[PDB]
RNA sequence: UGCGCUUGGCGUUUUAGAGCUAGAAAUAGCAAGUUAAAAUAAGGCUAGUCCGUUAUCAACUUGAAAAAGUGGCACCGAGUCGGUGCUU
């Protein structure tokens, strides 16, 4: 041969691209590569094709929640710091050494430089404080309190505890009824129950939220009362839920919104915040409001329940509470011990005094919860006499607390200020500094860094945007006349806005932008059908109807419902009787709250109307979503003070709001169609007819949007490039992965460019019966729809749902979807599965296109949908079904085609871009880089010289590609397959850029010719001349015989070709031989990238103290024999060392040759010295050549081609892949499918007689493994312990005995070693734990590919 | 927001809530730190402890290291969250009557988590 | 769909809150518990009320680093890649 052209294929993943290299005839070349070393191998052959494997790529949210973690505790840290330093001057007179005592407290007796008790240093003194205060709240309420002069320690610690820990800033400002108060707060909830259900309010006028809800009764009881003074709520309503959410327990919002999934919320959760998105997303973004006001209300409970004080006795009702607290703790125990003396005396022992159980001792001293400890005592209690009390306070929560405990959250930092201003004020007589610094502490207590200006750095941050006014070091004081903060949030507002992905260097605008949300609500009112009387076919919305509409409706309603549009607009203004409408369904998704809003507040409702105000009223929104903060607030609305009266003006600023949208104003307003000067909003609004839809709009490519935003994506240099795209963090290193295989491929093939690049990215997101439950949701919403009693008769069970035939028996009602015929429900097997759309014309496995007959026939003799008399008669039916949500309007149009006159050229040219335009952007960005790379030479005039094509090609066409011939893929076996996809996208990519160049807009990136599907369609079958094509299903090509809708089959020649090229694209008996030799290969390059680990140094669990030494430092300093630390380190990579070192009491120098793991946190010490670094951990004579970087997945062959990769530096994982023969793969797919084929009757069978007749393959099977493992696992025990178990099974069902073999895969698969069962029986793995023999083995070098290698024979060092 | 250890146990806690029982009590989380050291989340039922398992290196020994685990209760029984931590090489101990454990435990789940 | 800024409550760890009676001890009987300090990636220099867990990484060669370099082909096979005519 000679031919250098050659095309490319590409599967790309998440952890995997594959690869492979083809030639015109579909061939996978072959080569004899160049292999460096030192061994005595210098050439091997390689096919090209393989997979490059690695580990996903991870977000930075990560690390940033560890870097404010770790900014939080640096900035509290500081707090204190300004307090001694106040206090320090003073302290000094009073004692020497009392901060230097508390710097210390940590330490151990032996290590302290000072005396051991910290506050008073002497044991007399400090015993005592304990018996008079013995907790900080009772020092820090006679502080409070009390008239004398305190020594000046207390004061500090005092200080010190309420500034430490200093409580939220969820409220602004002084503590008021209308943001602290438990009835405001529940006003305001109301209010938003209100303001989302005008239909049904909720009036609580007489009711005394207060008392109910503030009283000492298990939070079950309060919602049993206060339901109660609700006539017309249920407990578990919509709004008792929201009072259950809001005294802490977990209801479930699933009834109430008609969930398919559960909803069950609890607010002390810390996963409740998305588990609130979770729901939220479903419901949408206009109930967030709800449980927002349900939140606050919860805080405001928790503070009235911490709270129990009658005010004025004291200016500390916190700490005066928190004492409360401590003597009930006290005398409710006293009590119980008692009645365990008296009662249950055996029990005594392990309750008190046993910190392993779940009893007060493990409570204390043994790190149980509140919440394990009731559930351990609960049952104790209930034995006993006496306890009547103790159960009380149980089942309310109220039992033998702590005062440190998770309800503090709700405590406002406020609180905390009152009783700090309080002892500065009780004190500052007696001690002049406090009078003179009262005004300075009480700021480093109130000041917070502002949200907008960020680090407060000097140019040494990344992260940091602020700007100083003045070179000095910034202090809560000196704050807001060092900082800029005008300029410093200017520079917020720019870092903090996300640009428009279609349009970037545009700003997006805020989620609640009112011309975000006439968009929104523009764009969904588009595509709204409706029928009168007489109403010809159905029609959509004129633009005057829609702005009527909106003007009537929309800017009437917070939400509109259909009753409303089919009543109050269609009835009453368009004088209209009844009205079907469709295409939206019971209410709208989209309303102009942003609109309400601010009618409420601003009260002029033709301000909000005129159209020229829009841009004031867009500023303002803007400035309310940017900030939090009330300052800047207040100076960013400064100008719009004359406007307003100075009762709205404060009641603007009282709104807040947040979040984002995806696009710009550009987008929606900015641009124009060429041709209209027609913008997209612009459309929205009046397109005549033809009503297009914003998604539309862009793809249209008959206007003006779609180019300029092609245009408008411009973004230089290569990661920047790589950055650019949207997508996942771990596709941007699989697309960066890919460009490097490319670059690699290229330079293989001689630095040629290829023909082709296909493309296609392949989709692991199985994540779960998610739509189990959806299908019996539908059904029973759908049975209920249509009044039928057949899940009565016919039980229910969401399992078994997963049956096609048995899940559409249930759709269609248990009837014949054909006839007026009854289906018998055991008798499903008999019944055909029928695509309504035949295949032929699409590939549509979907159930939107089946339907469940009594036999295919009964559809009608056509090719095309079913006949004009099966629509007649059923349509009626049909129409019950679609009303009632059991089959889709797209089912039901289909099925009635044929009313319509059946299958057009438009509706074929439609499957058409169906099939091969690939949906998903970053598929496109992808091919746009590579074909940016790969096409650089511009022509004479100019225009790009595109040498290569690169081809997107949808997952299915493989997918469905494989299926169809028996090129079947089973994961579980190996890892080529991912390398086998990119050769079959390479195949079919090729053969369909000959076979259809006209078609080449569509699936290949760069400008070219578009051309009207239709013009390549035929007419009709006789014509077949310039046609591409009368039956739309484009893969049609590569059959030889394809049936019909009714049994008739159409036949195609051996060696198809273009008609105009005279290309010849396949030859059906000699090409798919070649497919199947390059299938069953057992040469393919597998390279798992190998990885250098980052991130955390160990563990995160600080220990308690081991004699052991394996525990890690928290501190220099901090011997963890002493005072614990971590205990697992991540090794960054490992390091072949030789050298000798001391052996016995000798001292003498025995060499080694060993391997070591150099920890992330070691990295930098070794990388800078790694001599003196090894020489000090123990090695001397080290050989600096010798030593070799060894990172996770380093590849070692043994002898025999075994292979190993390092995990650790102490053990290996599986580095062989099992190529089974081809032959075994497909039996082994349509063995374990015997039963759910998804194949037609008599192939279905066919395939049946197959697996009967190859049974003895089993055995084959086994025996593949067994000589694998043998060989290379060499885990004998294991093999053994399966050779008898599937002995064992031999006479159980083929359909189980290879579903079965599937499981045993995982003992050859590559990588580390895991658990696997056959039936019961369960294998232990058998782990790697020695990496002794890797020293004398060979090590393995490879490029990305693979296919360049470098060989080092370990076994030649040891020596000079 | 959440830590990515914490993130791919709370749905691991969706998919027991899948199994069903409509249990009413809600289910509980371990500290973060436990969640990102400890390798593999499992949920035994009918009220037994969870795996602990051995590996036999290259006779057999314990593999898997419990941590903290919590007796949800559905409606008839004890549901442990039992929380299991992958073994560190150097440290190991040979099991005895535990291998009957492992053969006459069911578990429902057993979901990977640091990965 | 990323990426970013503020701030809390727990939790964990060590110390500090004189344990007592009886007994040679082994040990048993009792008392007590609710709080605080401190650390919260070791640390780093650029000394900031900053920064420290993301991306990125075969080998060998040049560079200070971005970055640049380094490995014929044809056929006939196929148990992880084998052989052979040719090129040099």
């Amino acid at each position: 041969s000679m031919d250098k052209k050659y095309s490319i294929g590409l599967d790309i993943g998440t952890n995997s691209v594959g690869w492979a290299v083809i030639t015109d005839e579909y061939k996978v070349p072959s080569k004899k590569f160049k292999v460096l070393g030192n061994t005595d191998r210098h050439s091997i052959k390689k096919n090209l094709i393989g997979a490059l494997l690695f580990d996903s790529g991870e977000t930075a949210e990560a690390t940033r929640l560890k870097r404010t973690a770790r900014r939080r505790y640096t900035r509290r840290k500081n707090r204190i710091c300004y307090l001694q330093e106040i206090f320090s001057n003073e302290m000094a007179k009073v004692d020497d050494s009392f901060f230097h005592r508390l710097e210390e407290s940590f330490l151990v007796e032996e290590d302290k430089k000072h005396e051991r008790h910290p506050i008073f240093g002497n044991i007399v003194d400090e015993v005592a404080y304990h018996e008079k205060y013995p907790t900080i709240y009772h020092l820090r309420k006679k502080l409070v309190d009390s008239t004398d002069k305190a020594d000046l320690r207390l004061i500090y610690l005092a200080l010190a505890h309420m500034i430490k820990f200093r409580g939220h800033f969820l409220i602004e400002g002084d503590l008021n009824p209308d943001n602290s108060d438990v009835d405001k707060l529940f006003i305001q909830l109301v209010q938003t129950y209100n303001q989302l259900f005008e239909e049904n309010p909720i009036n609580a006028s007489g009711v005394d939220a207060k008392a109910i809800l503030s009283a000492r009764l298990s939070k079950s009881r309060r919602l049993e009362n206060l339901i109660a003074q609700l006539p017309g709520e249920k407990k578990n309503g919509l709004f008792g839920n929201l009072i259950a959410l809001s005294l802490g327990l977990t209801p479930n919002f699933k009834s109430n919104f008609d969930l398919a999934e559960d909803a069950k919320l609890q607010l002390s959760k810390d996963t409740y915040d998305d588990d609130l998105d979770n729901l939220l997303a479903q419901i949408g973004d206009q109930y967030a409001d709800l449980f927002l006001a349900a939140k606050n209300l919860s805080d405001a409970i928790l503070l009235s329940d911490i709270l129990r004080v009658n005010t004025e006795i004291t200016k500390a009702p916190l700490s005066a509470s928190m004492i409360k607290r401590y003597d009930e703790h006290h005398q409710d125990l006293t009590l119980l011990k008692a009645l365990v003396r008296q009662q249950l005396p055996e029990k005594y022992k392990e309750i008190f005094f046993d910190q392993s159980k779940n009893g007060y001792a493990g409570y204390i001293d043994g790190g149980a919860s509140q919440e394990e400890f009731y559930k351990f005592i609960k049952p104790i209690l209930e034995k006993m006499d006496g306890t009547e009390e103790l159960l009380v306070k149980l089942n309310r929560e109220d039992l033998l607390r702590k005062q440190r405990t998770f309800d503090n959250g709700s405590i406002p930092h406020q609180i905390h200020l009152g009783e700090l201003h309080a002892i500065l004020r009780r004190q500052e007589d007696f001690y002049p500094f406090l009078k003179d610094n009262r005004e300075k502490i009480e700021k480093i207590l109130t000041f917070r860094i502002p949200y907008y200006v960020g680090p407060l750095a000097r140019g040494n941050s990344r992260f940091a945007w602020m700007t100083r006014k003045s070179e000095e070091t910034i202090t809560p004081w000196n704050f807001e006349e060092v900082v800029d903060k005008g300029a410093s949030a200017q520079s917020f507002i720019e870092r903090m806005t996300n640009f428009d992905k279609n349009l970037p260097n545009e700003k997006v605008l805020p989620k609640h932008s009112l011309l975000y949300e006439y968009f929104t609500v523009y764009n969904e009112l588009t595509k709204v059908k409706y029928v009168t009387e007489g109403m010809r076919k159905p029609a959509f919305l004129s633009g005057e109807q829609k702005k009527a509409i909106v003007d009537l409706l929309f800017k009437t309603n917070r939400k509109v419902t259909v009753k409303q549009l089919k009543e109050d607009y269609f009835k009453k203004i368009e004088c209209f009787d009844s009205v079907e409408i469709s295409g939206v369904e019971d209410r709208f998704n989209a309303s102009l709250g942003t609109y309400h809003d601010l009618l409420k507040i601003i009260k002029d409702k033709d301000f909000l109307d005129n159209e020229e105000n829009e841009d004031i009223l867009e500023d303002i929104v803007l400035t309310l979503t940017l900030f939090e903060d009330r300052e800047m607030i207040e100076e960013r609305l400064k100008t719009y003070a004359h406007l307003f009266d100075d009762k709205v003006m404060k009641q603007l600023k009282r709104r807040r709001y947040t979040g984002w949208g995806r696009l710009s104003r550009k987008l929606i307003n900015g641009i124009r169609d060429k041709q209209s000067g027609k913008t997209i909003l612009d459309f929205l609004k009046s397109d005549g007819f033809a009503n297009r839809n914003f998604m539309q709009l862009i793809h249209d490519d008959s206007l003006t949007f779609k180019e300029d935003i092609q245009k408008a994506q411009v973004s230089d240099s290569l990661h920047e490039h790589i950055a650019n795209l949207a997508g996942s963090p771990a596709i941007k290193k699989g697309i960066l992965q890919t460009v490097k295989v490319v670059d690699e491929l290229v330079k293989v093939m001689g630095r040629h460019k290829p023909e082709n690049i296909v493309i296609e990215m392949a989709r692991e997101n199985q994540t779960t019966q998610k739509n189990s439950r959806e299908r019996m949701k539908r059904i029973e919403e759908g049975i209920k729809e249509l009044g039928s009693q057949i899940l009565k008769e016919h039980p229910v069970e969401n399992t078994q749902l997963q049956n096609e035939k048995l899940y559409l028996y249930y759709l269609q009602n248990g009837r014949d979807m054909y006839v007026d015929q009854e289906l018998d429900i055991n008798r499903l097997s008999d019944y055909d599965v029928d695509h309504i759309v035949p295949q032929s014309f699409l590939k549509d496995d979907s159930i939107d296109n089946k339907v469940l007959t009594r036999s295919d026939k009964n559809r009608g003799k056509s090719d095309n949908v079913p006949s004009e008399e099966v629509v007649k008669k059923m349509k009626n039916y049909w129409r019950q079904l679609l009303n009632a949500k059991l089959i889709t309007q797209r089912k039901f149009d289909n099925l009635t085609k044929a009313e319509r006159g059946g299958l057009s050229e438009l509706d074929k040219a439609g499957f058409i871009k169906r099939q091969l335009v690939e949906t998903r952007q970053i598929t496109k960005h992808v091919a746009q880089i590579l074909d940016s790379r790969m096409n650089t030479k511009y022509d004479e005039n100019d225009k790009l010289i595109r040498e290569v094509k690169v081809i997107t090609l949808k997952s299915k066409l493989v997918s469905d590609f494989r299926k169809d011939f028996q090129f079947y893929k089973v994961r579980e076996i190996n890892n080529y397959h991912h390398a086998h996809d990119a050769y079959l996208n390479a195949v079919v990519g090729t053969a369909l850029i000959k076979k259809y160049p006209k078609l080449e807009s569509e699936f290949v990136y760069g400008d070219y010719k578009v051309y009207d599907v239709r013009k390549m369609i035929a007419k009709s079958e006789q014509e077949i001349t310039a046609k591409y094509f009368f039956y739309s299903n484009i893969m049609n090509f590569f059959k030889t015989e394809i049936t019909l809708a009714n049994g008739e089959i159409r036949k195609r020649p051996l060696i198809e070709t273009n008609g105009e090229t005279g290309e010849i694209v396949w030859d059906k008996g000699r090409d798919f031989a070649t497919v199947r030799k390059v299938l069953s290969m057992p040469q393919v390059n597998i390279v798992k990238k190998t990885e250098v680990q980052t991130g955390g140094f160990s563990k995160e669990s600080i220990l308690p103290k081991r004699n052991s030494d394996k525990l890690i430092a928290r501190k220099k300093d901090w011997d963890p024999k002493k005072y614990g630390g971590f205990d697992s380190p991540t090794v960054a990579y490992s390091v072949l060392v030789v050298a000798k070192v001391e052996k016995g009491k000798s001292k003498k120098l025995k060499s080694v040759k060993e391997l070591l793991g150099i920890t992330i946190m070691e990295r930098s010490s070794f990388e800078k010295n790694p001599i003196d670094f090894l020489e000090a951990k123990g090695y001397k004579e080290v050989k600096k050549d010798l030593i070799i970087k060894l990172p996770k997945y380093s590849l070692f062959e043994l002898e025999n081609g075994r292979k190993r990769m390092l995990a650790s530096a102490g053990e290996l994982q599986k580095g062989n892949e099992l190529a089974l023969p081809s032959k075994y793969v497909n039996f082994l797919y349509l063995a374990s499918h015997y039963e759910k084929l998804k194949g037609s009757p008599e192939d279905n069978e066919q395939k049946q007689l197959f697996v009967e007749q190859h049974k003895h393959y089993l055995d084959e099977i086994i025996e593949q493994i067994s000589e694998f493992s043998k060989r290379v696992i060499l885990a004998d025990a294991n093999l053994d312990k399966v050779l008898s178990a599937y002995n064992k099974h031999r006479d159980k069902p083929i359909r189980e005995q290879a579903e079965n073999i599937i499981h045993l895969f995982t003992l050859t698969n590559l990588g580390a070693p895991a658990a696997f069962k056959y039936f019961d029986t369960t294998i232990d793995r058998k782990r790697y734990t020695s990496t002794k023999e890797v020293l004398d083995a060979t090590l393995i070098h490879q490029s990305i590919t693979g296919l360049y290698e470098t060989r080092i024979d370990l076994s030649q060092l040891g020596g000079d | 927001t959440l830590t990515r250890a914490q993130k791919k146990y709370a749905e691991a806690m969706h998919e027991f809530i899948n199994m069903v029982d409509d249990f009413e009590e809600s289910t509980p989380d371990f500290a973060k730190e436990v969640l990102h050291d400890s390798d593999y989340v499992v949920i035994t039922k009918n009220e037994k402890y969870a795996v602990a398992l051995c590996s036999l290196s290259t006779n057999l020994y314990l593999d898997e290291k419990l941590v903290d685990y919590s007796t949800v209760d559905v409606n008839g029984v004890t549901y442990y969250i039992n929380i299991v931590e992958t073994n560190d090489i150097d440290d190991l101990e040979i099991a005895t009557d535990e291998d009957e454990m492992k053969s006459g435990n069911q578990e429902i789940i057993l979901k990977s988590e640091l990965k």
